[PDB]
Parts: C-alpha cells; structure tokens; sequence
RNA sequence: CCGCGGCGGUGCGCCGCGACCGGCUCCGGGACGGCUGGGAAGGCCCGGCGGGGAAGGUGGCUCGGCCGAGUGUUACAGCCCC
RNA sequence: ACCGAACGCCGGGUUAAGGCGCCCGAUGCCGACGCUCAUCAGACCCCAGAAAAGGUGUUGGUUGAUAUAGACAGCAGGACGGUGGCCAUGGAAGUCGGAAUCCGCUAAGGAGUGUGUAACAACUCACCUGCCGAAUCAACUAGCCCUGAAAAUGGAUGGCGCU
RNA sequence: CGUUCAUAGCGACGUCGCUUUUUGAUCCUUCGAUGUCGGCUCUUCCUAUCAUUGUGAAGCAGAAUUCACCAAGCGUUGGAU
RNA sequence: GGAGCCUCGGUUGGCCUCGGAUAGCCGGUCCCCCGCGGGGUCCGGUGCGGAGUGCCCUUCGUCCUGGGAAACGGGGCGCGGCCGGAGAGGCGGCCGCCCCCUCGCCCGUCACGCACGCCGUUCGUGGGGAACCUGGCGCUAAACCAUUCGUAGACGACCUGCU
C-alpha cells in the first residue's frame, strides 16, 4: 500500500562540499565537480546542517515501486562524493590463449586501438565516455586502468572495450579471450 | 520542498463543500485521505472532512491529537486565530474577491469613472519616468 | 474572437477533443507549438501505434489510401478531424476554423495564448507515468522540419526575452509611478480598494 | 444485496409458536444493510443458513437502527469475513479505520469490490469489533498510529478543470 | 350624420400585455410526529474510582540559539484520552 | 429472433433499456474508495473469441514458522570417527541402484545433497561462532498485469482517441 | 532415453490447446446455370524460418551442427517419367 | 467623392517571456563575472497565485457656460526623415514642421422631437464581390491557332524554327 514516510541520509564529509539546485545534486571538491539530475525521481532533496554534513532523501506516499527509488538516489550521490574525493579506477586484464591482445591509446586516454585479437587482421577503435581517461599499465602486465570521477562514465567506457573483444561463431567456454574487467577501484584510497 | 504539513492542530481554509469560505483546525488523521476536522469558534462541528477540500494554512494551534472540542477551541481563542487570519493577505484577498462580486451597478460606474482617472494619472507619470530615463542616458 | 491555445503540455486527444467541440460551436480555434503536444503512454509504445497506422493502406492503390501525415502539426489535425463528422457540411465547415501549426509561426508568436488544463499532462497524467512527445513522434515516423521548427523557435524565444524584458521594465516604471503619485490619486484609488480590487 | 452507505440494523426474531413451541428463542443479528426493507431479507438468509427456521414459519419482532455511540472517535475496526471467489469460499480478516462501524463496514464492501472483484452477493459479514492501536495487525492502519503525526500535501492535482477552460495561466501543484 | 351608447359576431398584416383555470417543472419559507420517548455534541462544574497513550518531567544521543527543536526509556497527572 | 417497450394524427411533461471526453442528446459533479501499465493493455446480456500450466510484476488474504537463549541474509571456520557399515564384485569405502539407516566424539557433521571417480582421492552441501545488529522466512491462496498467444487485401473496444 | 544425468536434444502413461494448406460432419447461400482439374503467365499477402542479417543453445575444440529468438528485407533454380 | 445590385458573418479590445510542477514569481544588489543589458551568489518580498485571464485595458448619450482637482496632452485618414520586422514580415515604432483645439475626474448651468409603455436598436464598416460618374501620374501583351521541327508522338500532348 502506501507509506506515509520513508527518507534516508547520506553524510556528506568535510571534503566535499555539496548544493542542490531543486533536485539536482551537486557536488564538488578535491577532483572537480559532479551533478546529477534527478528530474524523473519525484523525491525532496533536503540538504541540511550547518557545515552542510548531510544529504537527505524523502518520499511521502510512496508504494513499493516508488520507495525504493529512494534509496537508489542516495546510493548515487555517495558515487558522486567517491568520485570527487577519490576517483574511480577500474582495472582489466587482457586474457588470452595464443593471440596476444596488443592495445594503444591514441589520444589521451579517450582511442584505444586492440590490434591482434584472435589473430584478427581487424583493429578494434574504442573511444570513451567523455571525463574518462583510460590508460596502460606498467607493473602488471597485460592489464589497462581507467581513471575517472563518473562511475558510470568510467564503468560503461570499461564495458565497451570488454564488449569489443568478444568472439563469433565460436565456443566461450573454450575461447576465454579479451579484455575483461578485474577490479573496480579508487583513484586514492584514505 | 514541503512547507505546509497535515499535522494535529493545524489550520485549514476550505476551499470547498458545505463549509467553505471556514477555518477548520484538524485534531486528527483518520486516514490515507481523510482527516477528522474541527471549527469551533469558526462555526463547524466536529466532524470528518477529507484533504480534497482543505487547503492549508499556515497556522498550527498546539493541543492534544485527541481533544475533546473545548480544549481546542481554547487554543484557537488563545492565539486569536479568527484576528490573525483576517490580516492575512490571502483573507484579504479574499475580501476582496468578495466585494467585487457585491459590487452594486451604480459604484461599479463610480469605480469605473475613478479608475478612468486614476489610470490616467499614472500613465503620465509613467511618460515622465520614461521621458527622464532617456535623459539620463543621454 | 480567436482561441489562441499553445498545444504544449497538453494530451493529444484530451486538447483535440475540447477543440472538437469548440470548432463545432464556430469558434475559430488556432492551435500552435503542436510538436510541445505530447501523448500519454511510453514512447516505444506510440512510436509503434504511428507505425500500425503506416502499415494501413490500399493493397492494390495505395496513393488512394489513408493519408498518413507526418508533421505533428497535421498529426493532431488528423486526431480533432476524427472527432468531428467531417463527412458532412457541417464538420467540414467546422474544420476549416481549426488552424495548426508546426511550431508557432508569426501571427500567433504576438498572442497571449491560452492553455486547456484539462488537457495538461500535469493535471491528467499521474507523475510516474511515461509518455511520448510527439515532437520525437513524428520525427522517427518520417517528418522532415524538426531541426528547422527548432532553430527558428530558438529565434523567437530570444526575441521573447527581450519583450519580456521591456514588459518588466514598464510594469516596475508604473510600481514607481504609482508610488511617486499616490497622494493625488489617493480618493480614486481608495474606491476600487472599497469596491474590491487591490487587495 | 447491493449497497450505497449501510447502516447497522438490529434485528431480532423467533418461529412463531405452535402447540409444541410455546414461548420459542428469539434471535438477533447485526445486519449491515442499506435499509430496514433489505435488512430484514438479509437477516433471514442468515438464520436460515443457521437455524432450521424460514420467513414464513417465522416472525421479525424487532428491526431498528443502531447508532454509533462514539462517532466522533476514530477507530480501528477489525472486520472477520467469508467472501467467494471465482474458485471456492474464503475468510478473511481485514482492518479499517473509521468513525462508524457502518463506516468501516461499507468501506470493507468496497475495498472487497476493489481488491478481489468481490460482489455483495458474495459477501458475509460475521463480525465487526473495533479494536485498540494494539491487536491492529496491519501496517496499512498502523502507520497511523502516532501522535506526532504529520505529513505534507504534495503533487495536488487541480480539480475545477474546467472552471476557465481555457486561460492565461498553466496551473500549479505545490502547496 | 355624431354617439365607438347596449348586444352580437370581427380583427388586413406584425406584435405585446394582463388576470383566471387545467397540467407540469422547480424554488423559498416556515410548523409537527416518531426513535435507544433518538445517538452523539455543546455548556457549568464538583466529588470520587481505576486503566492507557504518552508529559509542564527525566534521561542517552543529535541539531540549533540556561532556552527552542528532533529521536529514546519507565511511566504518576501539573497534554489529554478511556 | 437479445433488452426495453409494442404504433390513429399532434402539444407539454416523465420514463424504460441503455447512455453522458468528442463524433453524439446528457457528468463542463472540485463526485467517493480501491486496483492496474501491457515492446499484443483494457474497455459491458445475446456477441462474435481462448486453455491447461507458469511469474519476487504488483496488491490483498490463509496457515505456519523465526527470533536478542542473539537471528535473517552476506562473507569467514569445520564437515569427523565405529567404517571398504550392509547388500551388491562389474565396481559404490556417503556418492550406477536397492533393504538399511544406528551409536561415539560431540559444538557438530547425514551410514550422506550434489560434483567427480573403474574405485578412491579431491571438491561441494548442517551446528556454532566474528563482523555484524531487529525484525525475518516458508508454503498456499486469490484480484489486476504479464508469459503461454501463429495466417494470409489494410483494419477496426463502432471510430477518434483515452493512462 | 541420452556411458552418467528427467528437461543439451528427446519424451511414454496422461492432459490442455490452436489452425483451417487434409478429410470428414453440415446443407445457410446459388439449379430463369457464379465455366467443372492441372500446367503455363502475373501480382500480392502470410509465417508455422530452408537460405541470407543480428543473436542466445549444445552431448559447441575447430570443421560440420542441431535447439531457440528478432525477423517475411531478399531469394528459393534447370531437367527425366 | 456620388448613386446601386448582390454576398453575408458579426454587434469593445488584450501588442507575445521561458517554462516549473517533491515547486515557482518579483525585487534589489552591498559584492563578483560576462556582452544599458545577461549570469551568479546574498539578502528582502509575495506564493490557494492581486506584478491574479477569478485578470488587464477601453467607456456608453450631445452640447452650452463658469468654478475646482488634473493639465501640454489630443487631433487635422495633418505632412517629411530615421528605424525594427522574413516562419506565412505585413505591422508597428521613433524623430522634424504647419494649422487647430482645452478633451479625463468632480461640480455647479441649462437646453438637444419629451414622437405620447412594445420587435429585428447599438459596431467591426469607407466591410467582400459585380456593374457605373470625377481628378493626378503611369502604361504600352502575350497566349492559343495555322506554319515549321523530330530530341516527341495512337490522337492530343511535348521539343524547336520563322526582317
Ligand atoms: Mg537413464
Ligand atoms: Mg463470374
Ligand atoms: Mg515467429
Ligand atoms: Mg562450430
């Protein structure tokens, strides 16, 4: 049925600062700023404190399905914060059998070119979700980080260059190649 | 970005039903959309009246979420709700809307022939204002 | 005389229907920013109800055959015309009152024009309900002018602003005026304050 | 049955005597019915169902109104029922919150109507009881049960749509 | 011929009014009966007698300027309720 | 051929059955309470169309459970000995099958859920802890929605449309 | 059944359906006549998908392959009797 | 400027922000950034919307004279220059010069067929279309046929040529 209330808090840290513009959450501090619109949530974003400390989420008559966006909006303001703070690096090896994966970013970190896939005369040309940064790794071998302050942004421009190196017409329990995504992690930890 | 809430004791306009044009403070929520509601000085009986029609003031009386129609009526008395409401913009304007409506058609003529010249008044002033503006930027 | 209604935020067969109605009673309804006009019910959802309608047609003529319009515009001059009895003399008497238009174009970008609320998506539609603009609606199913209805109404928003502007500096000229004046209009201004207004 | 708003109607009655029953039981019934006409045919399919006793080997003695002696308290009814489904037979128990048992009763058709497509017809009442904040079992009646209760109005859709067709101003909805 | 006196029937064409009766369709007033000789309520309060939510209280914590606000616990009546 | 109602010519009033976004007379009520979203929604006697079986989609019920004697999930620790237990040898020491089906140590582990073995081994699946910290889980049932659901000219809740 | 393993692929005993490219039932329509089979030619429609696009599945290592989806865009041939 | 058929509707205008809806609207910036404006923050106001389409504007008898409040406003289809407007512009605005007037608001002061109780009155209106009388300044044809051609062709059509 309905519910009369539901609300949760985020403590926002001393670090970041965060505003709210209505019900567009920004949040800015060490690594830059971050909103995110939550036009299509129907939620009432109070930020309150003096020192601004908590982000806080209501929802007045919500039935199931409404409720639990709430939760979710809150989920992705921490993700907003982690990313100002700390940063998102999500890591992946290449894999494979017999055709080594050779990769190059081009441009910064926006191109990256994966050349020798399965022995394909093919060259996969991956661009990024603007605000990510891919590059290679030194230290561990065959392996790229992605360094971002978007979760999303970061983990959808993995994604791509996971999806790219997939194989057709052939068996993937037996050829277990590409680049696949190893670790999702953080910029600086503290 | 709420600011009027549905609490215990708080003060409604009725926009409309048998009582409107009355203050009613709510004693209490019955349900989801209905409200067990009271106006005891503002002459309405205890009784249920759904949200629907209570649009919401910003007055809040302090008793009990159970009273019992004496105990609210000295809160209302107390903080002389029926003055505090007829300063209000919104009472007045509502007054305002009232008097309009019993407007006879002889002072609507009156009106109409004050306006006539009460615009007029402004209108050349206006022109001045305008006319001085385009001086200064001169 | 003229019904002037911004089709925006409105239900495409809510505001038609309204218009319907009037059209039949002789007042000459202008509709405008049609492409504003939006429909209830996800978009997916319509974008696929456009293209049943595309699908209809004559086998053996199709030039004969039911006229499918693409520009939002004659989108929703198709929806009123099925709620009118255009057969007859009289609807199509009525539908030569309704005019449309894609965007809205220069006799009407100088009108206050008016909005139907009971056709309003924010009093019909419940907030947690999808719906389609038709705009994008028409766009997929084959309408040209979308980027150029835009790219002028760009142009005209900006020439808005700017009577706007002009507006609020007229409207605070008379707050002064008014201010400046007001011991000798004090014994009119009284009356219409007696007699219920400026309050 | 049907409905609009019930009442409570106490009905009593008893077979009417014969040389082997001289002075028979009398019996009572709460009847919720939209009125005293149909409360009494009401009344009788009940005791028929239960006692060997029909209209005709019978008599009414009493049927009248019942009041609520605690209008002006809310309450929460808790309300026992045996509706009928497509498939077979049911009880239930439902809670409302209410003014009247009439109230409650009449808001428990309809929820009835609502939740599970039940018709009147369909629909035995076997016992209403108002009840505390305790005992409620369901959170939809025990989200109010708090005195500091309080919550704001929010997406409030405009009625008197109509009231200027047409106009100047797009409404608004934040009060 | 003037009386348009009294009566009778009429109006060239278009109209309007009035009061009476028939029928409807609504409106506004008042006065009464019954009931669980209605139920609740209101108003004056007094004497007792208990029970519960939960309080001018206290307490752990939080948030603001000893005071105000927000949660929490045992719970008398100095908020009420039964 | 249903439902209403049965016919001289008309004025006023009222109805039935059905209706009242607009086509189309009437809801242009501040009508009431729910339920429901469908990338095939639904939308009214006769009637012109679907079933069994499914669904953590949601909303109600019913009955059991659980549980500060410290849970529920989530990760972490162990999962044994009498014992190749008996029958079956083709090999079944828990593990093609089948009759059995108890005790010890127990904190606790079945003569054993699976995976795998020619057969083992190895792995896997209770009872309890640590972080953790108040409520949580199962089986039924029925309402709407969905899956089940394929035909030929383009097409029909009458149409437009309606959330 | 499928070394094993109910459900990769199958599916008995049972059971529920859809379809009108089979045949039956039927006899409403036409007997003051709707030209009675094939093939030829031509168009279009359907999908219940053989092929091709993009895909999930396997008892898919590759090759070949079945099983299923979106899908009717484009094709689907020459001959002996 | 004069008549004179016909076609009819009408019977104050509204000269514009964008948009939001679990929000908006307006001020003013003390202060900061951008091109008198735009953006920002901060503060002050409204917000069942009064800087409200529940609204705003406009008045609806005519004239006289003889006081007040208000007062340089209005006109002569007054006349010349400078602008803005292209989405289907079709409308304004702002600047010189000539002549005339005393309009709105209150009052005094009379008079205007007062047509004798009674209907299509009251306007957009010099309306849309057709035929007729005046001045001023401008104008000076193509098309079709026939003839020809063959980029064409059933016939028409088409494509070309001819002081
Ligand atoms: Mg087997
Ligand atoms: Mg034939
Ligand atoms: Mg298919
Ligand atoms: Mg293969």
């Amino acid at each position: 049925m309905k519910t009369i209330l539901s609300n949760q808090t985020v403590d926002i840290p001393e670090n970041v600062d965060i505003s709210l513009k209505g019900r567009t959450v920004i949040v800015k501090g060490p690594r830059g700023t971050l909103r995110r619109d939550f036009n299509h949530i129907n939620v009432e974003l109070s930020l309150l404190g003096k020192k601004k400390k908590r982000l806080r989420v209501d929802k007045w008559w919500g039935n199931r399905k409404e409720l639990a966006t709430v939760r979710t909006i809150c989920s992705h303001v921490q993700n907003m914060i982690k990313g100002v703070t700390l940063g998102f690096r999500y890591k992946m090896r290449s894999v494979y059998a017999h055709f080594p994966i050779n990769v190059v970013i081009q441009e910064n970190g926006s191109l990256v070119e994966i050349r020798n896939f399965l022995g394909e005369k093919y060259i996969r040309r991956v661009r990024m979700r603007p605000g990510v940064a891919c590059s290679v790794s030194q230290a561990q071998k065959d392996e790229l980080v992605l360094e971002g302050n978007d979760i999303e942004l970061v983990s959808n421009s993995a994604a791509l260059i996971q999806q790219a190196t997939t194989v057709k017409n052939k068996d993937i329990r037996k050829f277990l190649d590409g680049i696949y995504v190893s670790e999702k992690g953080t910029v600086q930890q503290a | 970005v709420f600011r009027r809430f549905v609490e215990v004791g708080r003060v409604a306009y009725v926009s409309f039903g048998p009582h409107a044009g009355k203050l009613v403070a709510i004693v209490d929520v019955i349900d989801q959309n209905r409200a067990l509601v009271d106006g005891p000085c503002t002459r309405v009986r205890r009784q249920a009246m759904p949200f629907k029609c209570m649009q919401l003031t910003d007055f809040i009386l302090k008793f009990p979420h159970s009273a019992r129609q004496k105990y609210v009526r000295k809160a209302w008395e107390k903080a002389d709700i029926n003055t505090k409401w007829a300063a209000t913009r919104w009472a007045k304007k509502i007054e305002a809307r009232e008097r309009k409506a019993k407007m006879t058609d002889f002072d609507r003529y009156k009106v109409m022939k004050a306006k006539k010249m009460r615009n007029r008044i402004i209108k050349n002033e206006v022109k001045k204002l305008q006319r001085a503006a385009l001086l200064k930027a001169s | 005389q003229v019904l002037v209604l911004d089709g925006r935020g409105h239900l495409l067969g809510r505001l038609a229907a309204i218009v319907a109605k009037q059209v039949l009673l002789g007042r000459k309804v202008v509709v405008v920013r049609c492409e504003g006009i939006n429909i209830s019910g996800n978009f997916y959802r319509n974008k696929l109800k456009y293209l049943a309608f595309l699908r209809k047609r004559m086998n053996t003529n199709p030039s004969r055959g039911p006229y499918h319009f693409r520009a939002p515009s004659r989108i929703f001059w198709r929806t009123v015309r099925g709620m009118l009895p255009h057969k007859t003399k009289r609807g199509q008497a009525a539908l030569d009152r309704l005019k449309v238009f894609d965007g809205i174009p220069p006799p009407y970008d100088k009108k206050k024009r008016m909005v139907v609320p009971a056709a309003l998506k924010v009093v019909r539609l419940k907030p947690t309900r999808k719906f389609a603009y038709l705009g994008r609606l028409a766009h997929e199913v084959g309408w040209k002018y979308q980027a150029v209805t835009a790219t002028l109404e760009e142009k005209r928003k900006e020439k808005a602003k700017i009577h706007y502007r002009k507006k609020k500096q007229l409207m605070r000229l008379r707050k002064q005026a008014e201010k400046n004046v007001e011991k000798k209009i004090d014994r009119f201004t009284e009356v219409l304050k007696t007699h219920g207004f400026l309050v | 049955k049907a409905s609009g708003t019930l009442r409570e109607y106490k009905v009593v009655g008893r077979c009417l005597p014969t040389p082997k029953c001289r002075t028979p039981p009398l019996y009572r019934m709460r009847i919720f019915a939209p009125n005293h006409v149909v409360a009494k045919s009401r009344f009788w399919y009940f005791v028929s169902q239960l006692k060997k006793m029909k209209k005709s080997s019978g008599e009414i003695v009493y049927c009248g109104q019942v009041f609520e002696k605690s209008p002006l308290r809310v309450k929460n009814f808790g309300i026992w029922l045996r509706y009928d489904s497509r498939s077979g037979t049911h009880n239930m128990y439902r809670e409302y919150r209410d003014l009247t048992t009439a109230g409650a009763v009449t808001q428990c058709y309809r929820d009835m109507g609502a939740r599970h497509r039940a018709r009147a017809h369909s629909i035995q009442i076997m016992k209403v009881e108002e009840i505390a904040a305790s005992k409620c079992r369901r959170p939809a009646v025990k989200q109010f049960h708090d005195s500091k209760i309080k919550f704001p109005l929010p997406h409030r859709v405009l009625r008197r749509q109509h009231k200027p067709r047409f106009t100047t101003k797009r409404p608004n909805t934040f009060f």
